[PDB]
């Protein structure tokens, strides 16, 4: 009756003592909405396992014999053989089905939870924010009585058909969703998001077309995308709770999630969040919806009678709370407190700290940092001969997150140290030099290029000494940089570098990049040409013309970091483009009747379009024909009806699911009966990789 | 796997310019 107790659902007196808080978190409630969320979540995970978890492409990731570098959270974890991995994924699928249909719920939740976290912890390069959310929701749902309504276990056991559930299930779920929204909102108060640097180019998508009818492109790219996102995160946290402001909240959140689904390729995150939004409605909306149906349809829909008493809730007559009620209340409070604390727990695990904070995956800092890499070099020194060699950038790896994070770099170095000695390299010392920029800043080194990473020092609870600090003092320069970058022609390209004192950059400009120049913006550098061993000292605003096809070094001699730039034009491509344009112009002139003189023999293949009964085409002819074919293909792709695209999408997904099923069957047969001859295995694998059509 | 000195010190090389939203599923398949 009290106003303050009706907008929150509990009087203050219910929090006076422990025995009355346990009686509030175990109040009876209708199980209707929890069952619907359970069904949708299980179905979505069933759909998700063959697509994002990687059951389709599991035969090329964990292939036996292939030597690859793994990035597990713990060094003790190791993948099992491929067949047992397929068995693990089969257990995941069975558990997801059990959650969907509510059959053996408490065993199905375990069978889905344990394999999922094994896969999640086996690789650090596949930690999104939605995988963590799925794992957390499974962990919560393992303890919630969500099989009371619309479940097969209800049909089997008569004490769980339309039975009450304690209130703390809804409390935990709503708290999780609110934490997601609110922590995302507060994390998006970084200076980059509120200024318009994260997702700067997203305003060009056609879905933002109506907004441009009233605002310019830049304001649409600042007010709508960034500030709108922040405000929507906070408001989606708060509005859905209160009854007065739920329709508006549901509308905005649904529009937000549909647009996110179309704009990005996150996966099932948007649909899962859409499913989670109705949890804030009344606990009995499916029942009232079922009531408003014809009598004929109700013979298949769930029941509509009031739920029966359950032995998992405390009823007010009195009843002394038992043991499971207290554990439920404690679990709710502790879990929510831990979820609040974990995103801000980076002052304990300082080893994973970098330019950003902590490993990506559990901070809810979605779409806030964009990184661009310019170069990566790996150098090694043999411990016996003393020779120096250079390795490929990303050899023996299946992901590109080892560049940003130091803990993964240490594992990469150790893996290379173990693998190299079979290529005659004894006791290598491995150095790294990586150029990365975040949110359109100056390119700068992320790791020290003089430290032997193989025999360096790294602990999870201490700061790494070989990670360069971010030069945020050069942050305000960005407004100038675009002005420099927007004044160039259609051929010129520009690169920006900022370098530390005492370090030098050695660069080998290719023979194609003629007309390359270096200009200094801030600091003091000396540029050395090694061809004649001549070095020139440069002051601010001095331009130099570098060779094309020789080494050159730039040393930073100032006491503070120095910022400079490269401006280059690809002369070879320009000459090729002019020649190709001339050839196309001559062909057009011949076609329209001009240039009445007989065509050269080299031009004859161009008009004919087929090299038959004549000399092989020149490289210019081959390039022109390739460009013509590519243009025709693009034109054909653009001019396609919608239904063809939808049909191709459905066929591709059907192929993915079919390959997953057939490979899993082959693996299970290998496990149980045995392994047939090689020819039979090859034939079966060929059958698996067959387009449906 | 070994690469020459010249190819390992070529900063100005054509790279696949793009951003990096780490919360995006990789394509996985190809033509
Ligand atoms: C000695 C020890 C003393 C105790 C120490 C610990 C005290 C902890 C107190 C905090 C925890 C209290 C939990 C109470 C449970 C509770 O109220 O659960 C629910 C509330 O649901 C939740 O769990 C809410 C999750 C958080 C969502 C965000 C709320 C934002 C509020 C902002 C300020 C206003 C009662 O709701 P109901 O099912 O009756 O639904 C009716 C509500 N409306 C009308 C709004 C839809
Ligand atoms: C009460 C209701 C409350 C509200 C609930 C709201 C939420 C409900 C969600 C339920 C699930 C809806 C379907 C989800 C589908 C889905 O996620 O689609 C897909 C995944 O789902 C699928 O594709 C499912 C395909 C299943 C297989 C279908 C095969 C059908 C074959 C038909 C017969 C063909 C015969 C042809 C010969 C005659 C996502 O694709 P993507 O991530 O690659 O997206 C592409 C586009 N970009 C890149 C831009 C993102
Ligand atoms: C990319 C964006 C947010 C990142 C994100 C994502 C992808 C999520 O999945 C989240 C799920 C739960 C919690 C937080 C999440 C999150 O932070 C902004 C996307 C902006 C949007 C597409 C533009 C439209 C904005 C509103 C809806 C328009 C209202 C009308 C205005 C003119 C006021
Ligand atoms: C050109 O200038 C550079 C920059 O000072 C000279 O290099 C340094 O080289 C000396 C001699 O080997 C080293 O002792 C210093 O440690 C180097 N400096 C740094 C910061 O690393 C280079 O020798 C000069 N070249 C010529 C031909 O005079
Ligand atoms: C400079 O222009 C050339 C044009 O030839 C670009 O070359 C393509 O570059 C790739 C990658 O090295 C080669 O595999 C192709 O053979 C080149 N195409 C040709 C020869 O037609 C080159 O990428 C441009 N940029 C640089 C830095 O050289
Ligand atoms: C004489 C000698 O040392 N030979 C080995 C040889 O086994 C291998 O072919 C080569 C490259 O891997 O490494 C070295």
């Amino acid at each position: 009756d009290s106003r303050i107790g009706k907008l929150l659902g509990f009087e203050w007196t219910d929090l006076s003592s422990w025995r009355r808080l346990v009686t509030l978190l175990n109040r009876p409630t209708d199980p209707a909405s929890l069952a619907v969320f359970r069904f949708l979540f299980g179905f979505l995970m069933v759909l998700d396992i063959p697509q994002e978890r990687g059951l389709s492409s599991l035969d090329r990731k964990y292939l036996d014999g292939l030597d690859v570098c793994r990035f597990p959270l713990l060094d003790a974890l190791r993948p099992l053989p491929l067949d047992w991995m397929y068995l693990v994924y089969t257990i995941m699928f069975l558990g997801a089905l059990g959650m969907m249909l509510g059959l053996c719920y408490r065993i199905s939740c375990v069978l889905f939870l344990l394999p999922y976290w094994y896969v999640f912890l086996l690789d650090k390069t596949s930690w999104n924010n939605h995988s963590y959310l799925y794992g957390l929701l499974a962990f919560q749902l393992t303890f919630m009585d969500a099989n009371h309504y619309w479940s097969v276990d209800g049909l089997l056991n008569a004490h769980r058909r339309n039975a009450h559930v304690p209130l703390w299930n809804y409390a935990v779920l709503r708290g999780q969703i609110f934490i997601v929204y609110f922590i995302a909102g507060v994390k998006k108060l970084d200076a980059d998001w509120v200024e318009g640097y994260s997702m700067e180019y997203l305003s060009r998508h056609w879905l933002f077309s109506p907004f441009k009818l009233l605002l310019s492109e830049e304001l649409t790219s600042l007010l709508v995308v960034h500030w709108g996102g922040l405000l929507l995160d906070l408001s989606a946290g708060f509005l859905l709770f209160f009854d007065v402001s739920r329709s508006i909240g549901l509308f905005f959140v649904s529009y937000f999630h549909c647009m996110n689904s179309q704009l990005f390729s996150i996966g099932m995150f948007s649909y899962v969040m859409l499913a989670s939004s109705p949890l804030f409605c009344s606990p009995e909306w499916p029942r009232k919806l079922v009531s408003y149906c014809p009598r004929r349809l109700q013979q298949l829909l769930p029941l509509k009678a009031a739920p029966q008493p359950s032995v998992s809730c405390v009823y007010k007559r009195g009843q002394k709370p038992g043991l499971r009620h207290q554990l439920g209340a404690a679990f709710t409070l502790l879990y929510l407190l831990e979820q609040l604390f974990l995103p801000y727990s980076h002052f304990l695990t300082q080893g994973y700290n970098n330019w950003t904070n902590g490993l990506y995956g559990y901070s809810w800092d979605m779409m806030v940092h964009s990184r661009s890499h310019q170069h990566v070099k790996i150098t090694y020194r043999d411990g016996r001969t003393g020779e120096l060699g250079y390795l490929n950038p990303g050899v023996f790896t299946q992901s590109r997150r080892w560049k940003d994070h130091a803990d993964m770099l240490k594992q990469y170095a150790t893996c290379l140290s173990r693998l190299l000695p079979k290529y005659n390299v004894t006791e290598p010392q491995i150095y790294f030099d990586i150029w990365v920029s975040i949110n359109d800043r100056f390119q700068q080194r992320i790791f020290d290029p003089r430290v032997d990473i193989v025999q360096a020092a790294w602990s999870p609870f201490q700061r790494t000494s070989w990670v360069q600090p971010l030069l945020m003092d050069l942050s305000p320069w960005r407004a100038k940089l675009q002005e420099i970058k927007s004044s160039l022609d259609n051929h010129t390209e520009v690169v920006f570098i900022a370098d530390f004192p005492g370090l030098h950059l050695e660069n080998f400009v290719s023979e194609d990049l003629g007309n390359t120049s270096i200009q200094l913006l801030q600091g003091e550098v000396t540029v050395e040409l090694v061809a004649e061993q001549k070095n020139q000292t440069l002051r601010e605003g001095e331009k130099m013309q570098l060779p094309a096809g020789e080494y050159h070094k730039v040393y930073t001699t100032s006491p503070s970091p120095s910022c400079y730039m490269y401006v280059y034009v690809n002369t070879t491509e320009l000459a090729l483009e002019q020649d190709l344009a001339y050839l196309q112009e001559l062909k057009e002139k011949v076609e329209n009747g001009s240039e009445t003189g007989p065509l050269p023999p080299e031009l004859q293949p161009l008009l004919e379009g087929e090299v038959k009964g004549g000399p092989e085409p020149t490289p210019l002819v081959q390039t022109f024909l390739r460009r013509q074919q590519r243009l025709q293909e693009i034109e054909r792709r653009r001019n396609t009806p919608f239904h063809e695209r939808f049909f191709r999408f459905l066929l591709r997904k059907l192929y993915v699911f079919r390959r997953s099923f057939l490979m899993t069957c082959i693996s299970l047969r290998n496990l149980i009966l045995g392994r047939p001859s090689l020819e039979q295995l090859a034939q079966e694998v060929t059958y698996a990789n067959l387009r449906p059509f | 796997l070994f690469i020459r000195r010249e190819q390992a010190n070529n900063i100005l090389a054509r790279v696949t310019r793009a951003n990096s939203f780490l919360e995006e599923m990789k394509k996985g398949h190809l033509e």
